[PDB]
């Protein structure tokens, strides 16, 4: 999946792995980490979520209490919109015949959270579904691709 | 000796134009398909 991203969005931010590079891990600084937290972990970009037997009012109260720091400027309350990532029809083939089985991942560009089409797409995926050798349904599964498989 | 003389040349003319047009288009098509290989890049990444 990292390779899928690395090529689908080559030359952009989405092309990077979450764990980062070997070089970065070897040289990141106490500074950089601090800088990351300061730059990114900010109130307008965060959400306190709770589920279970808790009182909203009780919850919001505690928040105000330990989630202090208020902002002065207008830049501190601005949620930055990221530079769009360009999709590219391409391929990356990492070959090693010494590996037991092959992995293949193919994909087209999706719409993004907001779009209502995402609902349909998920319904679509529901038709093709998924499968693995321990599905008891076997040759009777409703998924045509699972059946042939 | 050759009554077809004129028709033969009128055809030769059409043959040339179509020939030029087609050879061109097919050249693009060929290049377009091969582009995948012509620009392809590769690397050797041993576990070295
Ligand atoms: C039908 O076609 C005609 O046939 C003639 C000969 O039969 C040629 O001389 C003409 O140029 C051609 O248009
Ligand atoms: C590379 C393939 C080229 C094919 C070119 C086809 C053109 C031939 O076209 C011919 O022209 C003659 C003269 O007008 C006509 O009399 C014939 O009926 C017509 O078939």
């Amino acid at each position: 999946f990292d390779y899928l991203h690395a090529t689908a969005f080559q030359g952009t931010a989405l092309a990077r792995t979450v764990e980062g590079t070997t070089e970065n891990i070897k040289h990141l600084t106490r500074a950089d980490l601090a800088s990351y937290i300061d730059t990114h972990f900010k109130a307008p970009r965060m959400v306190l979520a709770a589920a279970g037997g808790i009182s909203h009012k009780e919850l919001v109260d505690a928040a105000r209490q330990h989630f202090s720091g208020v902002s002065f400027t207008y830049k501190e309350d601005a949620v930055p919109i990221l530079p769009r990532c360009r999709f590219t029809g391409s391929e990356i083939r990492a070959r090693d015949d010494a590996l037991p089985v092959a992995h293949v991942a193919l994909a087209v560009e999706g719409p993004g959270w907001a779009d209502p089409d995402n609902v349909v797409l998920h319904v679509a995926n529901a038709i093709i579904g998924r499968y693995d050798r321990t599905f008891g349904g076997g040759k009777h599964l409703s998924s045509r691709l699972a059946a042939l498989a | 000796a050759e009554p077809e003389h004129d028709q033969r040349k009128r055809m030769g003319l059409k043959m040339l134009l179509i020939s030029a047009l087609l050879t061109s288009l097919l050249y693009y098509m060929k290049r377009h398909k091969w582009s995948v290989l012509k620009s392809r890049k590769m690397a050797y990444r041993p576990p070295k």
